[PDB]
RNA sequence: AUCGAGAU
DNA sequence: ATCTCGATG
């Protein structure tokens, strides 16, 4: 298990990582000391020598040089000691362990490795500082975040092995994943909060910005596109310049709820030949979605086109935003004075709801729902009542937050947050729960020793009425505590229960592979599936289309 | 429950229906009752499905249940994957656990079953029975450090 | 551990204002907020530098050799 | 003089504890709407009142500024990392020879404080500095 | 066993895996000054030569695709079609 | 440790010329000037005065990456005009404004007390 | 090298839809009672309000980099105040006896609806829009 | 040749639906030349979409469930991780049995 | 980083000029991203920042003591009495260009921690080196120029991709690789290299 | 005179609050940047340590002296140490100082920058004096001593610039604001009810006009007028800070222009 | 140093859970993550 | 090699 | 349940 199927190995490295946006998707910022150490054995040849010798000359301490040289006899020439280390006429049919350089193929992984995607070939770009730098939008597959996450990097030694990395393993090949027949790489955080606000109808960009932005895009054709607005002052729309990043022959149609080829909500999405016609660009369009700009551009234009795409989208939006800016206060969790009044009483009405059902139940009038205890149908009624109270207080809040409220602004992008996150911050936090049920009686017949016994009211059984804003009470806090201990527990218990699943799942299937007869069988030749997936089709090459033979009138089938 | 079904006129529409949900299982006797539809009746015990309706129905619950596990979290996984899993479990004739009892007593060469839960024992009863390891399996060509019957190594190269 | 010559964020000298500051609180009987303003510290990054800098040095000196 | 008692878990079972002594037992008789919503007096029995509530918290958490307006597992996270916070661990670091010991150059008492920071000697032996922070998308690095 | 030039079913298109290592094994020979059967409009890197040796199907290898019983089928890199 | 010495920001290495000029292949009458060991302080002031001149079509700059002290100015100009001049005229235009200012400040400095 | 459509409209509604720099306008035509318009407009640059009378043209000119001025000394179809340029994207048979076009001026959309606009509002990229007085 | 007919089935039901005479001519007004392109294109586009012999689906299908398996965390049912655990154990000892009769 | 379970690594260092600035001339020591605030509901962080601004200004201790009648309002009101807007925002100018930022920004003294776990204590890299006696595999740990484990699991990933030869190369030419002789009959490591 | 224009308002030994009129923002900025990070200064870039019995560590103390403000009026007739043809220093490119203090008393003996002691032949030029704006006469608090502790040092100040390390900032803090009321609308204010009771009103609204509500947006408006305030540290008096900045800015524009001349 | 003096350890129904009666004696927040979460507590 | 403390 | 650290006979 430990020494045969999973060895420790030479030619490998590991560092802290951090995110860098001016770095193409399929690239990896390798810091310089590491590239000063790691080595690929190159074989001397007419084609290379000139460069190659300059390395040997340079020596193993100025970046683009090398260590050791190896000869016919296989003797090892140590370029760091050795008298003859400013010398050495390179003789065809030798080798020259050399410093990893710009544009080499390397396997860049993060543990735990629960995919193909947790291991991908990247394109080296040597840099100062000591961080494996990488592109934001290669986050999801690795499952990284930059709070100290550490990452391994492996280096191929064989000409064939290099091929195996660039042709099978490479990042742009992995974009459109077979796993969920969709793309696994999207546009996240700053980039995405921006891929949007740039986009609003309202957002207008005048000549001087435009010109840097245009330029900022590498592929840019060098043709200032005609501004939407020419009148008083010749302006360009957000949409407009972002359209530049989009290549050509690209077609996309969305439609959400209130959408109409006029889109008075600037809803949905319409894009005709690398040109954006209406609708805000946000996660649905440019996330790791299925209908996804990225699912399209990949299959349509190619892997390498969509790979550069990411960079360009980023570079422009990352720029624009940098000059527009964005933030978040506690003001973004405050909400209207009269609403806090409405929110409060909206809770209050649910506290009498439960009270009443408590008082009803206390008189044996509460009837039992077929197949559960009166006590379970008391509990159930109550829990619901205060869940429906939290929610409604929440929704009440989702409304004050105006279209400029920075929390809501990230929410509308689909960049970070959710309704719940607003609910709990601005409104009420809600009911606390342990093992599904509301807060137990650890003490005898009471929750804490600040309560009278036999008290099934909310307060007492772990309803947190306040928000994370106003602040919790001693009791609320302590229940709330119990809340996310249970949380923390099964989190680090989910991770083990699962780490075993992914081991057995793997260990049973493992040797299965489609053979050259499009069957699907194991080591013994015992057949499992007579055609892979029952249509002999790779999952990556597949998408949600509609079968309009299925639905609609016998009339309108015939119409 | 809510059901989507043909109207006479062609449109699919909401005919809402009346289903009974149980706490306990005896398929053997509930489908034989009057008034139920024995053509539909479902148990989450894919184990009870199998012993009753044969292996090929069993499969199609095992899946259905694996699906409802993944799907109830929002997540979509393309069929084939889960299909394969389900297909492998269900082809020896019976239901075959993804633990050392199902998939690790299953005829295979020895070195493969080695690389998993009961290592030594399996090497011993491989020793005494005088098993002949094929060397067609992934795990085995990794041990001996050779090119695996895999993407790159499935074919051969020549002239 | 001794005043920090020049405030991190802003850059204005402040190491030259410590003894002066201690003398404004303890002696003419003032609140730190006025003392801070009197010593020409008007921004708050420059302010927070004096109002915090905690003078551990007075404790290590405490040790003999 | 019998003003205080040492109660354990078991005996805690047979009592009634008040949270605040103030707002919890004067006579019953407007509400600044941004204040939180504490419950009521619904109790007449009280045998001994909690000294103050922030003493359910242990050494680490009592360092946190406003842990009440804070999701509970966050607090827990911080309370593992304050123990990885660089600062002065003792006055006499200069005379103690231990494998590894870090100290900050310009230790700085915090600006936001807890009343239980006094007994935890944290303003005297800080860890961490008082940085001007800016919440903004800038370069997107 | 064997199999004829006929009676072949085995996808006439190239697997990515096939291509991968054909490219790989060629890249190798090129990188060890074995001769180049193309003209180099101006390239050095062994792989990107092999890539161009391939796309003008001037590569002299033969795949041997095994079937799971114990047979197989031969395929020159002239026959196989590079789509992808 | 992998940190580079600071001076590399404003001191030129070996065979590294403040300006390297190449002709943009995409457009016509257009140019891309690299500026070694200089940053926004320069590039932004050059671009702005490159845009006030009315025989200029286009101009923009970009620090390709903020580790390195470089920056790329791209100018396209009228049929006739050669950007080197459009850059020259610019630079000077600037120098005067500053000389003007340097004087004008120095004047109004001297009139005040304290 | 010519014009494509012309008419004087009057505005009924002026709608700021969670926006401070654009309003979409539903206006109608004096003249022909089979026609109306819809127009997303920059109302900071060129304001617009209640029961207003606006003039409209489409056109296809007065396509390389956009040069600007040097054109305080040049040709300009700018006897008009407000002026945009868009791509056109659908030609909707309202059925009839009636037809509607759809233009996009960098997300500021346009609806129109008539029936002589046939041999007169091509199917095309070109589509300036000029709005005077 | 009967498996072939049966691997293609569902694709064609689409193909024909989105290639009906009315539709080709009336809905999306194609021309001979463009149509005969659309025709040649699909063929290629299909062919590319086949599985390549070598594909180690065994592993791939495990990872593709084993991953989102590690991403589950928190109306009375055994569900998520513990159910998955049940399922793959082939649980005789199961916790939420239920008949669901129509 | 911070004090409410909100950690971070430095991504980059900018010089005071390139930093966005407040009109008073102040610049930030440290900028965090606003995208790590919705999903961990670290509200205090924010409150601390507002409190700590006021207190640095007024020259009074910040009381963030837990159970209290201190209020976001109760603070904000004071922050105004002092001249700044009551939710800690300030108008900032992107220093690159000078131009005002379109958005206004949450700006304040916030108590931050430096943590152990710095980079130049982690940045190991091996390129062949020493090996263990028994296994002849590379050694555990950077502390002796050790390797990095290409675990069972990372193997699974190379199998998925279809990379056979890279698998061999990683599991042989780096790490263990060893030639033995073997009987062509009683198939065993029983042979006898009288090699020479 | 011609274009770019100044109106001083307040003026001090370290403050220069002025209006900078008729300019591109472009250059108002690029001036401020240079002013921070690019006008040269003397400060201590080589401490040579004989004996340190102090509480504080060597390289700690070293740090502080580096950050000590030194006179830099006649800096521009001193040479960069990299440019002089000498081995290491001379008096032609560096200025050396010495610190001697020794715990003598019982009652905590202090070490100020005031105890820094020029040594190198100045060549009679105004350079490398510990700057003191302290009232009671002692600049910076270098470090503290007990009964029997020594500090025996040798500082070597060199020419340098913020870009290299911030000890060579002559600058401190630059105030900078344009268009007090948002007349150009370069920001979009964040509001809870009223955008104008919520943000305050800078002193800078006094020396400009309101907007007479009814008026529409001034669309082809740009930025003239930029309200600044350069706070000097002391190394250079304030006037020279804005000046030499205007100079140095000019000077590196020069180098480009003259670098086409060379090309 | 304070914390690590004021620590608790437990070897091995459901003990990791913050339990009601911990109120006041054991700290509800202070505890390590994963591995031994909620077994280790602080006072 | 036994052992506990940490990063994920 | 991939990593670093310390301690220990
Ligand atoms: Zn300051
Ligand atoms: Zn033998
Ligand atoms: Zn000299």
């Amino acid at each position: 298990r430990g020494n045969l199927m999973g060895k420790r190995v030479d030619f490998s490295a590991r560092t802290v990582i951090s995110g860098d946006p001016n770095l193409e998707l399929d690239q990896v910022g390798v810091p310089k000391s590491i590239a000063k150490t790691l080595t690929y054995p190159e074989v001397v040849t007419p084609y290379n020598i000139d460069r190659l010798t300059q390395l040997v000359r340079n020596g193993p301490n100025e970046h683009p040089g090398a260590k050791y040289v190896i000869r016919d006899s296989g003797d090892r020439i140590d370029l760091r000691y050795s008298k003859r280390a400013g010398d050495i006429q390179l003789q065809y049919g030798w080798k020259v362990e050399r410093h990893i350089m710009d544009n080499d193929p390397v396997l860049f992984n993060r543990q735990p490795s629960l995919h193909k995607m947790s291991m991908m070939a990247h394109r080296v770009k040597v840099i100062p500082y000591s961080t494996f730098r990488l592109n934001l939008s290669v986050t999801s597959p690795y499952n990284a975040d930059f709070d100290g996450d550490e990452m391994n990097l492996h280096v191929p030694q064989s000409e064939e092995t290099r091929a195996e990395l660039s042709q099978l393993c490479a990042v742009p090949l992995q974009i459109v994943s077979p796993q969920s027949n969709k793309p696994c790489m999207g546009i996240v955080q700053d980039t995405l909060c921006g891929i949007r606000k740039l986009t609003l109808r309202d957002t207008f960009i005048e000549l001087d910005q435009v010109l840097n932005m245009l330029y900022w895009v590498p592929d840019w054709d060098g043709v200032i596109p005609t501004p939407a607005i020419i009148k008083p002052k010749p302006l360009w729309s957000g949409k407009q310049i972002l359209s530049v990043a989009i290549p050509n022959g690209i077609h996309l149609q969305r439609f959400d709820e209130g959408t109409t080829l006029l889109s008075p909500k600037d809803n949905g999405m319409l894009i005709i030949d690398g040109q954006i016609i209406f609708g805000v660009v946000e996660k649905k369009t440019v996330g790791s979605s299925n209908g996804g700009l990225i699912h399209v551009v990949t299959r349509e234009k190619g892997p390498q086109v969509c790979a550069k795409l990411f960079g360009n989208i980023q570079k422009v939006v990352n720029f624009w935003l940098l000059h527009n800016g964005f933030s978040t206060g506690i003001g973004d969790t405050i909400a209207d004075g009269p609403t806090m009044r409405e929110i409060t009483e909206t809770i209050a009405e649910a506290k009498k709801k439960v009270l009443d059902v408590t008082k009803e139940a206390q008189a044996n009038l509460l009837t039992a729902k077929h197949g559960m205890t009166l006590r379970e149908s008391f509990e159930d009624n109550v829990v619901r009542f205060l869940n429906e109270a939290r929610d409604k207080a929440g929704r009440l809040a989702e409304v004050n937050l105006k279209d400029l409220n920075n929390v809501k602004q990230m929410v509308m992008a689909g960049s970070k947050g959710s309704f719940i996150n607003i609910a709990q911050m601005s409104a009420c936090v809600g009911q606390q729960s342990v093992e599904g049920k509301r807060i137990a009686f650890g003490f005898v017949d009471r929750t804490l020793p600040h309560f009278s016994k036999d008290d099934y009211s909310p307060e007492s059984k772990g309803f947190v009425e306040n928000s994370y804003l106003r602040g919790l009470t001693p009791q609320e806090f302590f229940f709330h505590a119990m809340g996310g201990r249970e949380g923390l527990i099964d989190t680090a218990v989910k991770t083990a229960e699962t780490g075993y699943i992914q081991r057995r799942l793997v260990k049973a299937l493992e040797d299965i592979m489609v053979h050259y007869d499009n069957t699907t069988r194991n080591s013994l030749g015992n057949v499992i599936q007579f055609i892979y997936g029952e249509d002999g089709m790779d999952a990556a090459h597949i998408e949600k289309q509609s079968l309009d033979t299925i639905g609609g009138s016998d009339a309108a089938f015939e119409k | 429950y809510d059901r989507k079904v043909p109207s006479p006129t062609g449109e699919y529409v909401k005919e809402p229906e009346w289903v009974l949900e149980t706490d306990g299982v005896n398929l053997s006797e509930v489908m034989t009752v009057p008034g139920i539809d024995p053509t539909r009746i479902y148990t989450n015990s894919f184990i009870d499905i199998m012993e009753v309706l044969g292996i090929e129905a069993g499969r199609a619950a095992l899946y259905k249940e694996v699906y409802n596990v993944i799907a109830s979290d929002g997540s979509y996984v393309n069929y084939r994957h889960m299909a394969l899993l389900v297909d492998v479990m269900t082809t020896q004739g019976g239901l075959t656990s993804v633990t050392r009892h199902g998939f690790n007593r299953s005829n295979t060469g020895a070195l493969m079953r080695c690389s998993f839960e009961e290592t030594v024992e399996i090497l011993f009863e491989a020793g005494a029975s005088a098993e002949l390891d094929d060397c067609r399996g992934v795990s085995e060509n990794v041990i001996l450090g050779q090119m695996a019957p895999i993407g790159t190594g499935a074919f051969d190269v020549m002239i | 551990m001794i005043v920090p010559v020049r405030c991190f964020s802003c850059g204005k000298v402040v190491g030259d204002k410590w003894e002066s500051y201690l003398n404004l609180l303890q002696e003419d009987e003032l609140d730190e907020g006025t003392a801070l303003s009197r010593l020409g510290l008007k921004r708050y990054c420059c302010r927070r530098m004096i109002l915090t800098h905690v003078d551990l040095i007075e404790k290590f000196l405490r040790y003999n050799p | 003089e019998g003003l205080v008692e040492y109660i354990d878990a078991e005996e805690e079972e047979s009592i009634l504890i008040a949270m605040q002594p103030e707002d919890l037992e004067p006579a019953e008789a407007d509400v600044d709407p941004a204040k939180r919503i504490r419950v009521s007096h619904h109790a007449t029995t009280f045998t001994h009142c909690e000294i103050h509530p922030s003493m359910i918290l242990g050494v680490a958490a009592s360092i946190i500024p406003f842990p009440d307006h804070n999701q509970s597992p966050r607090n827990t996270y911080q309370s593992a990392m304050g123990k990885q916070a660089m600062g002065v661990f003792l006055t006499n670091y200069n005379v103690r020879m231990d494998t590894m010991a870090n100290i900050l150059y310009y230790p700085q008492k915090p600006l936001g404080t807890t009343r239980a920071m006094e007994y935890l000697k944290f303003r005297e032996l800080p860890a961490g500095q008082n940085a001007i922070v800016a919440i903004a998308c800038y370069s997107g690095y | 066993k064997a199999i004829p030039k006929d009676q072949r079913a085995t996808t006439p298109y190239m697997t990515k895996y096939e291509r991968a290592r054909i490219l790989g094994t060629r890249a190798l020979q090129i990188s060890m000054n074995a001769p180049v059967f193309v003209d180099l409009e101006g390239e050095t890197d062994p792989l990107r030569i092999a890539m161009k040796e391939l796309a003008e199907k001037k590569i002299p290898l033969v795949i041997r695709r095994y079937l799971p019983d114990g047979s197989f089928e031969d395929w020159s890199v002239e026959e196989l079609i590079v789509d992808l | 440790m992998n940190a580079p010495d600071r001076f590399e920001l404003f001191l030129l290495g070996e065979g590294e010329s403040k300006l390297k000029i190449d002709p943009d292949t995409k457009a016509p009458n257009a140019v891309v000037i690299t500026f070694e060991k200089e940053d926004h302080t320069l590039g932004n002031l050059i671009r702005a005065e490159l845009l006030n001149d009315r025989k200029v079509l286009f101009a923009a700059y970009k620090v390709e990456h903020p580790f390195f002290a470089r920056f790329k100015l791209r100018i396209q100009t009228t049929e006739g005009y050669d950007p080197k001049d459009a850059l020259k005229n610019a630079c000077n235009s600037i120098i005067n404004k500053l000389g003007a200012l340097k004087t004008n400040f120095e004047t109004e400095w001297n009139l005040q007390t304290l | 090298s010519n014009t494509l459509f012309d008419d004087i409209f009057q505005v009924s509604e002026v709608d700021p839809g969670r926006y401070n720099k654009v309003c979409r306008i539903e206006a109608a035509s004096t003249t022909q009672d089979q026609c109306k318009l819809t127009l997303d407009i920059n109302v900071e640059l060129f304001p617009v309000a209640a029961q207003d009378s606006l003039t409209v043209t489409i056109a296809s000119s007065l396509t390389r980099s956009w040069r600007p001025p040097q054109a305080g000394d040049r040709s300009l179809a700018d006897d008009y105040d407000y002026v945009m340029y868009g791509t056109a994207y659908k030609f909707e048979e309202v059925s009839k006896d009636l037809i509607a076009v759809y233009y996009s001026f960098g997300g500021l959309l346009m609806r129109l609806e008539g029936n002589y606009r046939n041999l007169n509002n091509l199917k095309q990229e070109n589509a300036y829009l000029l709005i005077r007085r | 040749q009967n498996a072939q007919r049966d691997a293609v089935t569902l694709f064609c039901c689409l193909l024909r639906s989105r290639l009906a005479t009315r539709r080709v001519l009336q809905e999306y007004r194609l021309t001979k030349q463009a149509f005969d392109w659309v025709l040649s294109n699909i063929e290629a586009q299909f062919l590319r979409s086949v599985v390549h012999p070598g594909e180690m689906v065994g592993v791939l299908a495990a990872q593709s469930i084993g991953e989102p398996a590690t991403q589950m965390t928190l109306k009375k049912v055994t569900s998520g991780v513990p159910r998955l655990k049940e399922i793959l154990n082939v649980a005789k000892n199961m916790k939420t049995p239920s008949l669901t009769v129509y | 980083a911070s004090r409410h379970g909100q950690k971070g690594t430095i991504g980059i260092t900018y010089r005071r000029e390139d930093m966005p600035f407040t009109a008073e001339g102040i610049v930030p020591d440290l900028i965090i991203n606003p995208h790590a605030i919705p999903s961990r509901m670290t509200v205090a962080h924010l409150i601390e920042c507002l409190l700590s601004k006021v207190a640095a200004l007024s020259g009074n201790e910040g009381d963030a003591s837990p159970f209290t009648d201190i209020t976001v309002e109760g603070i904000s009101k004071l922050l105004r009495e002092h001249g700044y807007q009551s939710r800690g925002f300030e108008v900032m100018y992107n220093g690159h260009t000078g131009k005002k930022l379109m958005a206004q920004i949450f700006f304040g003294p916030t108590y931050y921690q430096r943590l152990r776990h710095m980079v130049d204590d982690k940045i190991h890299a091996r390129a062949r080196g020493p090996m263990q006696v028994l296994t002849r595999q590379p050694v555990e740990g950077r502390s002796r120029d050790g390797g990095l484990r290409f675990g069972e699991m990372e193997r699974d990933c190379m199998i998925a991709h279809g990379a056979a030869s890279f698998l061999k190369e990683r599991l042989m030419e780096a790490s263990d690789a060893f030639r033995v002789h073997i009987c062509g009959i009683c198939g065993l490591m029983t042979v006898i290299a009288k090699l020479n | 005179e011609e274009g770019p224009q100044v109106k001083i308002r307040e003026a001090s030994k370290d403050n220069v609050d002025f209006i900078l009129s008729n300019v591109d923002l472009a250059m108002a900025n690029s001036l401020r940047r240079v002013m921070i990070a690019e006008i040269p200064t003397l400060a201590i870039d080589s401490v040579e340590v004989e004996t340190n019995t102090t509480v504080l560590a060597d390289e700690f103390i070293a740090h502080r002296l580096g950050l000590i403000p030194l006179q830099s009026m006649d800096i521009e007739q001193l040479e960069y140490s990299r440019d002089c043809f000498c081995e290491d220093h001379c008096d032609k490119c560096s200025v050396v100082l010495t610190l001697q203090a020794f715990g003598e008393s019982e009652s905590t003996t202090n070490v100020y920058s005031k105890d820094l002691v020029i040594v190198s032949n100045l060549m009679g030029r105004n350079i490398g004096h510990p700057i003191i704006q302290d009232k009671e006469g002692n600049g910076v608090l270098i470090c503290k001593l007990r009964k029997g502790q020594e500090l025996k040092l040798t500082c070597v100040a060199k020419k340098g610039i913020a870009k290299e390390h911030a000890k060579w900032g002559p600058a401190a803090a630059i105030e900078f604001e344009y268009d007090p009321w948002n007349k150009l609308k370069h920001t979009d204010y964040w509001y809870e009810q009223d955008s104008a009771k919520e943000w305050p009103q800078s002193k800078n609204c006094e020396y400009e006009d309101p907007p007479n509500e009814g008026d529409p947006f001034d669309y082809k408006a740009q930025a003239d007028t930029f309200y600044m305030n350069v706070e000097s540290v002391g190394s250079i008096p304030v006037d020279q800070v804005v000046v030499r900045g205007i100079d140095t800015l000019q000077k590196k524009v020069a180098s480009i222009l003259l670098a086409l001349t060379q090309m | 140093t304070l914390s690590h003096l004021r620590r608790t350890n437990t070897p091995i129904a459901k003990p990791r859970q913050l339990h009601n009666t911990h109120w006041g004696l054991v700290c509800p927040a202070e505890t390590p993550e994963g591995q031994a979460c909620g077994l280790v507590k602080n006072l």
